[PDB]
């Protein structure tokens, strides 16, 4: 890609998301998703190979189907209320269709199958956009329509994603697939608390984005896409292994790290609503994620895996990748727990 | 026609408000011949 | 819900203006000048009451003014007017610009024998003012009382008592 | 009767959808969608959507569906498989066709029907508007307003079409 | 509406520049500076002091305003809560308090 | 009704002409990819995208009747310029070339 | 699903066993059908008959568990004269677990299923008595 | 609801079931996607026209324009798939299974 | 400037079609702002009465509102007649 | 909107098309303009939790204008009864 075109396409991805976030009209929300989907396909395809073409096609079919269902919900809503204002929907069938459409876009279980396959088939930088920035637009719609969402449907979607995400990651050696299943599980926490306190949804989304960006950036710095490749980091950039260890323990939700905060506050909000079984089930199920985060730490930082002779040639050259914002992102990913009350800015 | 339908009140509004409401096509031509109804509904759309 | 009140078939009866649309088009410009006052009184009623049942009397006066208008054309200018609206009636679009000669004969006849002056371009599209003894409606929409606004919040903003109060945090 | 013209068109609309949705050869599927598009325009025309109806013909049929057939002839099918020769297509086609007929039979017999949801069956003419004597097309006034009220719609729509060109050139360069 | 710090927030005292939370934010900025040196294999403590200074300053600057919004949002929460309690006295009756001499509690021996 | 009659007459006649054209007395007793070319695909797609912009311009004769002519003229030109930019981009990226 | 669960919890415990066994068997059958549907869609059977055999195998296996739980738990409440007792559900839950071991022909799965499903049923009874909420309505 | 909405809602459901029950050709699933748009265009137009929502008269056109652009993107992906394997069969798009 | 004229002669010789296109497109953008007649387009469009002019209830304090269409008060189209 | 940029800047990006009782070209009103207006004015500023209960009358009337279900049902009843009587020859309709 021409560097100027790449910039304009990146800005269009952002503009489509921004349109969804500033719109009060349902048509403009739909347009924002359409524009956003159009601009993201070229960065899935940029490396031109059958795997990237399959991922782009699987992605296109899922998102196009979800956008058709969204437009149905909008039109049904118009028929029964005569208006387009972005807010609660005025028809339960419309609410189910929009909820299902937004669940499909977020890759929530049982509409999750595309996330591991699309992420695996695209470059790390494109996967970074797919699993972080692309969550913003659908989550911002859910933030506004949650009063009319069926509680049983949304909590069922959340519980399934936490189970599927947790179990799916156990069988993975590909880093992009580990991140994909990790993403699915984290979406479940975000939607489980949405009916009770959307602010906590925003907190979880922001922190998840920060830790997810950190991990993708650290994978990109070393061009690592598999567990075994990542296991060579100790013999090249020992500092990177320590940063990876700290970030993974944070994504595992271990105190005193930043990733404990969203799980901590979601459990609080659910208990205030006399929800005890569900948060307890979620917290215990999230141990599945901790298991396969811990597995990565064993092969990356806490043990030294076998190396190769040609690795010595790498010792003579420095890292030249941008690693933009990595020092800031890693510190926020791990050291933010003492500032937890700052979540009120999101109110 | 609705003289001996139990509970029926003749000319009862379906709206809560007492404001005048413009009748729709079926309210005016509901009981009239099909030729007139066709002209009132599709005559303009179908004209040449 | 209640009963829609409808006027009886007899209260609706009135003498009709049973002339075709080319006749009305031909006479429209003098008709607007001559019958403006009952016409504007009727249109004010309709847009203020928003109810056809409330302006039947004014609607009947509109008909009477038009009938008297066309009785004065018949008495004095029947032949020039007939040539004029027949000229209009021939056109599929009933165009004024195809009938300027005949319009001139009719215009000169009414001015001579009735003092009628054709309003100029732009006149009949003016917003005029009408004097009506009819009382201005109070609640034309038949609105219910609006719900009471939520209790407003007033006072001085002070710091949060002991800060966030979040678990163990002291600020 | 002609008073049910919109309903009759809607019935044909569904059969055309069952046509391509059972997915015969894409050549025939494209034909079924074209027939549904034309019938869909007719439904819109009978509600006063003259300009909207003709856009389906000009853009949906004359533009999008032409490109679909062009691409099918070039990258999908060059010779159609005999229609309904496949068992699943024939079964799906028959299954949908029977469902539509059972719907249509009952609504016409009772002048109503409950297929999941309640639908009146008196004829769509009953809901039409009873007063219209303006000197303009309301649909035309609304569409023309795109350039006065819809500045923001024009900007985002025009931008997306430009990005469409840029994106498609990137996709296909390979 | 869509305002980070509305004008009514100016009636609140500003956070002190020696706030312990603000100092921690500054420390986080310092840590980021060292991690920047480490990932690029520079001398961790000495390299690029101009860069290390901006890391601290940027964190403190952004941290100060985030703390200001944090405190204002909690002041608004208390303001809303107290106004609602005043508006609805019937839902927050002043409790009749008895002394432990009058209150009966069961005794549970530990034997 | 008239337009429906006209359409039915035109195509009914066309059917009949095809019929007799195929059956007159004779008096005798005895799905791959078609050598796919990417350039022709891009012509069709380019036509589609330009056709959608034409759909947006078709209202212009009515839009000129607005009192908001300042806004209307600016948006009309903006749309056409963006169409020109699309053509300029395709042109300079060799999208209008038939060689190679 | 809300209609069957309404029927089951409407009947008093330890009474009308046949009605209780029907509600749980139908509930078990539904779960079996749901499992079969996903199984057949995501794991294509080799033939039409193999797909039908699998659907019946899962569906009967699930209805067998639902029947035994309902019957055993309703008899325990009747025999013991202890309606509002979680132990009846624990007995019914373990019985269903053993069936799974038999249908899956295994001893470890049966033992594991007896304990996990037995505890789950007992927890379900406690939540019914104490009004535990799984999907709690937002209140604050 | 009015009688027409039954069939228009049915048409969307038929095309949605068609889209979700793939066969072999990827083109066939794209046609069902455009069928869904068509039924959405008709239902939206009917609602807007019947209610005399004047400014909303442009909405079906915007829907048509954006959906045609989405279809153009989908067709481009189909030809790239066809160039890779020689057909538009969806059974070939299974590399990311592993 | 001289470099500007040399550039224009070059394109005029090699690409007169594109030169004409850009010149016409430039005039279309610029000339409306320089034309003394563009103001009448706004006035004529506003002067076309599509809907009925609803009369005002006379409160006795509207000396600028005509009572009859042929009274002098109100907008005049004499500027349009002479156009 | 998630971020209410429009209100912050005072710019109208898409509010103009959100409701049918807003300003329209040439003051062309929607069929349910009066019902939408009443419902909007009833519900304004009190929040959807309160409005769902307190503006139910205006909203039910508005929904009747939108889809006309009760009106069609009433017409269905009168027509169905008329067909019965004519089938029994007990009613002759006037011209
Ligand atoms: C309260 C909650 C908790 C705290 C929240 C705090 C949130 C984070 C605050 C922002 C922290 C940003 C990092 C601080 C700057 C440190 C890097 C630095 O000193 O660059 C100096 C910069 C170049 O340093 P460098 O040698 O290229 O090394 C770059 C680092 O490796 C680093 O390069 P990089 O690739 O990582 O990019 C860093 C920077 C881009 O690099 C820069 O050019 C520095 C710009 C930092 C702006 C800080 C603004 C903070 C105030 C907000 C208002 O990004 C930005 O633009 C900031 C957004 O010199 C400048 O030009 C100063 C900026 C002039 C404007
Ligand atoms: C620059 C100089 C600025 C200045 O002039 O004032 C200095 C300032 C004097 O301020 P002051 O107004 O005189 O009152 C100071 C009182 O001591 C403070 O009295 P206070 O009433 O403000 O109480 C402190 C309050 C202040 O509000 C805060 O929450 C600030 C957070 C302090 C974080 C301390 C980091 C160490 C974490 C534990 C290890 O903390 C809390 O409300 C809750 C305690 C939060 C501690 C974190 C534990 C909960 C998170 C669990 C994860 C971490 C566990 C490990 O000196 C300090 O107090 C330093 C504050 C500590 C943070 C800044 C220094 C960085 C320390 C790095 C430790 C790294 C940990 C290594 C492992
Ligand atoms: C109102 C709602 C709308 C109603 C629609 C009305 C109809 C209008 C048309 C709608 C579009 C229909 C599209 C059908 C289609 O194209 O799919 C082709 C689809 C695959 O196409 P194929 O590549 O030619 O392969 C044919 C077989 O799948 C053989 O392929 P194989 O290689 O996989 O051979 C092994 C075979 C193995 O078969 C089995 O083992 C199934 C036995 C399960 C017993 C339980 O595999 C299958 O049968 C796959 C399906 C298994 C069942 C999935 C669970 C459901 O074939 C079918 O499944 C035919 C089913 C058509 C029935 C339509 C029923 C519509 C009702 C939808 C639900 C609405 C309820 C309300
Ligand atoms: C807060 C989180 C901020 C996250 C910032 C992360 C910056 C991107 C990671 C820095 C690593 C160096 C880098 O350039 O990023 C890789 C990627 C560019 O891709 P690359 O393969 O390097 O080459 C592009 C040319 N085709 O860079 C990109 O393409 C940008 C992709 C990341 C954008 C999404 C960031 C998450 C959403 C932020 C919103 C926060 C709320
Ligand atoms: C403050 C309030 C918030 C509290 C939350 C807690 C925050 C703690 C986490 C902070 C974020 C992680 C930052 C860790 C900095 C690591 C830097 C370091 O200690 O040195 C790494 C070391 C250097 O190796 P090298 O780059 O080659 O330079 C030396 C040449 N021999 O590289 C090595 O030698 C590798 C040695 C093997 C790895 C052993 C890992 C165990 C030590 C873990 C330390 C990090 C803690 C992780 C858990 C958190
Ligand atoms: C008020 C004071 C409080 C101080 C304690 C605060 C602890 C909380 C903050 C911890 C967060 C991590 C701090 C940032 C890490 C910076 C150090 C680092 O990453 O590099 C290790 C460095 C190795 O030395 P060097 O020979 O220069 O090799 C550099 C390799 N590129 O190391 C050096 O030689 C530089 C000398 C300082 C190194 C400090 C290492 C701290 C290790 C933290 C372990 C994780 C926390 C437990
Ligand atoms: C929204 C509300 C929807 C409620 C339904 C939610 C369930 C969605 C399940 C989606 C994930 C399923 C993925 C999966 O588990 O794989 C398919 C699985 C096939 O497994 P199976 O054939 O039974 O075992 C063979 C071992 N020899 O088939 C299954 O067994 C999955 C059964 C899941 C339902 C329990
Ligand atoms: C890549 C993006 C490209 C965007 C291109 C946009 C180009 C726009 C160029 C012209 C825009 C304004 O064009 C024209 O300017 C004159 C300035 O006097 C305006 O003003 C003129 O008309 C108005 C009526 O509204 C009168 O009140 C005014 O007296 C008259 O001078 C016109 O109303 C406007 O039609
Ligand atoms: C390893 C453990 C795995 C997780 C275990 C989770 C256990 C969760 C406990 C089950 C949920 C609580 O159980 C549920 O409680 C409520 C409380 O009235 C009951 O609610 C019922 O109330 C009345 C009867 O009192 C019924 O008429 C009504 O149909 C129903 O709403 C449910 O019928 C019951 O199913
Ligand atoms: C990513 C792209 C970045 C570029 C962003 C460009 C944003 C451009 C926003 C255009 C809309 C500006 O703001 C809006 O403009 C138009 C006139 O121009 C005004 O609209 C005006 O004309 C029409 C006709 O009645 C009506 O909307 C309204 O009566 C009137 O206000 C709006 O009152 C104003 O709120
Ligand atoms: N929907 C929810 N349950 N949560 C929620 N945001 N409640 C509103 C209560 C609240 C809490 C903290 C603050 I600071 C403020 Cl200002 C207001």
């Amino acid at each position: 890609m021409n560097p100027i075109i790449f910039i304009i396409i990146l800005l269009t991805i952002m503009l489509g998301t921004i349109i969804v976030m500033i719109s009060s009209h349902w048509l403009l929300v739909w347009i924002g998703f359409e524009m956003n989907m159009l601009a993201i396909i070229p960065i899935m395809m940029k490396n031109h190979n059958p795997r990237a073409t399959e991922a782009s096609t699987k992605y296109f079919l899922t998102q196009s189907t979800a956008s058709m269902l969204l437009m149905m919900a909008v039109i049904i809503n118009l028929m029964f209320s005569g208006q387009w204002t972005v807010m609660k929907l005025f028809n339960p069938m419309a609410s189910m269709l929009m909820t299902m459409a937004l669940a499909m876009k977020l890759g929530m279980a049982p509409f999750h199958f595309w996330v591991p396959e699309v992420t695996q088939g695209i470059p790390l930088s494109s996967g970074l956009i797919l699993l972080t920035w692309q969550k913003l637009a659908p989550m911002s719609v859910l933030y506004q329509i949650f009063p009319s969402i069926n509680l049983n449907l949304i909590l069922t979607l959340s519980v399934l994603s936490i189970l599927i995400g947790g179990w799916g990651g156990l069988n993975q050696t590909q880093l992009r697939k580990i991140m994909a299943y990790s993403s699915i599980a984290h979406m479940g926490w975000m939607t489980a608390v949405l009916p009770y306190n959307p602010t906590m949804t925003l907190l979880n989304l922001i922190i998840y984005i920060i830790m997810t960006s950190t991990m993708f950036t650290m994978f990109m710095a070393n061009s690592t896409t598999t567990t075994l490749s990542l296991s060579h980091t100790w013999n090249k950039t020992p500092i990177m292994t320590v940063l990876i260890l700290a970030t993974l323990l944070s994504m595992g939700g271990l105190p005193p790290l930043s990733g404990f905060m969203p799980k901590w506050m979601i459990i609080q909000e659910m208990t205030k609503n006399n929800s005890i079984i569900l948060p307890t089930f979620m917290a215990i199920t999230a141990l599945l994620n901790l298991y396969f985060y811990m597995r990565l730490t064993y092969s990356t930082t806490l043990t030294m895996f076998p190396s190769t002779n040609n690795m010595k040639m790498k010792w003579q050259f420095p890292l030249m990748k941008k690693m933009t914002f990595l020092p800031t992102m890693v510190v926020l990913s791990t050291m933010m727990l003492p500032l937890t009350p700052m979540l009120s800015v999101l109110e | 026609v609705m003289k001996d339908v139990p509970g029926w009140k003749v000319g009862e509004s379906v709206f809560h408000t007492t404001r005048w409401v413009t009748p729709m096509m079926g309210e005016l031509y509901g009981l009239r011949a099909s030729e007139e109804v066709l002209s009132a509904t599709y005559g303009f759309i179908w004209y040449t | 819900p209640g009963i829609v009140e409808l006027p009886s078939l007899e209260d609706l009866k009135v003498q009709e203006v049973k002339v075709s649309s080319s006749v009305l088009k031909a006479a429209a410009h003098h008709y607007g000048a001559q019958c403006d006052k009952p016409n504007k009184e009727f249109m004010l009623c309709r847009w203020e009451e928003k109810d056809p049942r409330r302006c039947l009397e004014e609607g009947k006066l509109v008909n009477q003014c038009a009938l008297e208008f066309f009785r004065q054309i018949k008495r004095h200018c029947a032949e020039p007017f007939t040539e004029y609206w027949t000229c209009i009636d021939y056109s599929g679009l009933q165009l004024f610009r195809r009938c300027r000669k005949q319009q001139a004969q009719f215009d000169e006849c009414v001015l001579d024998k009735l003092g009628w002056v054709r309003p100029d371009l732009g006149d009949l599209s003016k917003v005029t003012k009408v004097k009506t003894d009819r009382p201005l409606p109070e609640n034309p929409y038949h609105s219910r009382a609006r719900p009471e606004p939520n209790p407003e919040v007033e006072g001085d903003l002070k710091p949060a008592r002991h800060g966030s109060r979040l678990f163990f945090w002291t600020m | 009767m002609m008073l049910y013209i919109v309903f009759i068109l809607s019935v044909i609309f569904v059969m055309g959808f069952v046509g391509f949705s059972s997915k015969p050869s894409p050549i025939y599927g494209g034909l079924g969608l074209i027939v549904s598009g034309g019938v869909g325009c007719g439904i819109v025309l009978n509600f006063g959507g003259s300009f909207l109806g003709l856009m389906v013909f000009l853009i949906y049929l004359g533009g999008m569906m032409v490109v679909f057939g062009y691409t099918t002839a070039m990258a999908t099918e060059q010779y159609p498989e005999i229609w309904l020769s496949n068992k699943a297509v024939l079964g799906a086609f028959v299954t949908g066709l029977l469902m539509e007929f059972f719907m249509v039979y009952y609504v016409l017999k009772d002048k109503e029907v409950e297929v999941v949801f309640e639908f009146n069956g008196l004829g769509d003419w009953v809901i039409y508007d009873t007063g219209d004597s303006g000197f303009f097309s309301e649909e035309a006034m609304g569409i023309a307003a795109l350039y006065s009220y819809g500045t923001w719609l024009v900007i985002v729509t025009g931008w997306s079409l430009l990005i469409g060109v840029v994106v498609i050139m990137e996709i296909t360069r390979g | 509406t869509f305002q980070f710090l509305p004008d009514e927030a100016r009636s609140l005292p500003p956070p002190k520049l020696t706030d312990p939370r603000l100092a921690f934010v500054g420390f986080l900025g310092y840590c980021s500076g060292l991690i920047d040196n480490a990932i690029r294999r520079r001398p961790v403590l000495l390299a690029g002091l101009h860069r290390q200074l901006l890391y601290i300053t940027s964190f403190v600057f952004v941290g100060y305003y985030l703390l200001k919004r944090q405190d204002y949002m909690y002041a608004v929460r208390d303001h809303d809560m107290f106004s609602y309690i005043k508006s609805h006295p019937e839902d927050f009756p002043e409790k009749d308090k008895k002394t432990y001499g009058e209150v009966f509690e069961e005794f549970h021996p530990v034997r | 009704m008239n337009l429906m009659l006209a359409l039915l007459t035109n195509f009914t006649l066309a059917t009949l002409l095809v019929i007799i054209a195929f059956w007159l007395p004779q008096l005798n007793v005895y799905s791959a990819r078609l050598p796919f070319s990417m350039k022709f695909f891009l012509v069709a797609i380019t036509f589609l995208l330009f056709d959608l912009e034409i759909a947006l311009l078709l209202p212009l004769p009515w839009a000129s009747q607005t009192a908001n002519l300042n806004t209307m003229l600016t948006m009309a030109l903006f749309l056409i310029i963006l169409l020109a930019v699309s053509l300029a981009y395709e042109w300079t990226q060799k999208g209008l070339e038939w060689t190679e | 699903a809300k209609t069957v669960l309404r029927q089951y919890w409407d009947i008093p415990e330890g009474t009308e066993c046949h009605r209780k066994t029907y509600a749980t068997t139908s509930i078990g059958g539904a779960a079996g059908l749901v499992v079969s549907a996903y199984s057949v869609a995501l794991k294509t059977p080799t033939s039409f008959l193999e797909g039908v055999a699998r659907t019946g195998r899962y569906t009967f296996t699930a209805a067998a568990i639902g029947a035994i739980f309902g019957l055993t738990s309703c008899i325990s409440a009747q025999v013991r004269e202890k309606p509002d007792d979680p132990l009846n559900y624990l007995i019914g839950g373990c019985a269903g677990g053993l069936i799974l071991g038999a249908r899956t022909r295994s001893y470890g799965i049966g033992a594991a299923a007896c304990a996990y499903m037995g505890l789950t049923a007992a927890l379900v009874k406690m939540g019914q008595l104490e009004g535990w909420q799984v999907f709690a309505e937002p209140k604050v | 609801m009015s009688m027409v909405y039954m069939n228009i809602m049915m048409a969307f459901t038929v095309s949605l079931v068609g889209l979700l029950m793939y066969r072999s050709h990827l083109m066939s699933s794209l046609l069902c996607l455009e069928g869904m748009m068509l039924s959405l265009f008709v239902m939206a137009a009917l609602t807007i026209l019947n209610s005399h929502f004047t400014l909303a008269s442009m909405m079906p056109i915007i829907l048509l324009v954006f959906a045609a652009c989405e279809a153009a993107l989908g067709l481009s992906l189909l030809v790239m798939v066809s160039n890779t394997y020689g057909t538009d069969y969806v059974q070939n798009l299974n590399l990311l299974q592993c | 400037a001289e470099r500007v004229a040399a550039f224009l002669k070059n394109v005029w010789a090699k690409e007169p079609v594109l030169v004409a296109s850009f010149a016409i497109a430039g005039l279309a953008v610029i000339l409306p702002t320089l034309s003394p007649y563009t103001k009448y387009s706004l006035m004529i469009n506003r002067a076309t009465p599509y809907n009925y002019p609803v009369p005002l209830r006379d409160d006795g304090n509207m000396p600028d509102v005509p009572s009859h269409p042929q009274d002098p008060q109100g907008p005049s189209l004499e500027w349009l007649k002479r156009l | 909107p998630f971020f209410d940029v429009q209100k912050r800047l005072g710019v109208d990006l898409d509010r103009w098309m959100t409701i049918q009782s807003a300003e329209q070209p040439h003051k062309i009103p929607s069929r349910c303009h009066a019902f939408e207006k009443e419902w909007i004015e009833c519900a304004h500023g009190i929040g959807s939790i309160r409005a769902e209960k307190e503006c139910k009358i205006e909203f039910e009337d508005f929904r009747e204008c939108l889809l006309r279900q009760k009106t069609m049902k009433r017409l269905h009843a009168i027509r169905r009864q008329r067909e019965k009587l004519i089938k029994e020859g007990k009613y002759t309709p006037p011209p």
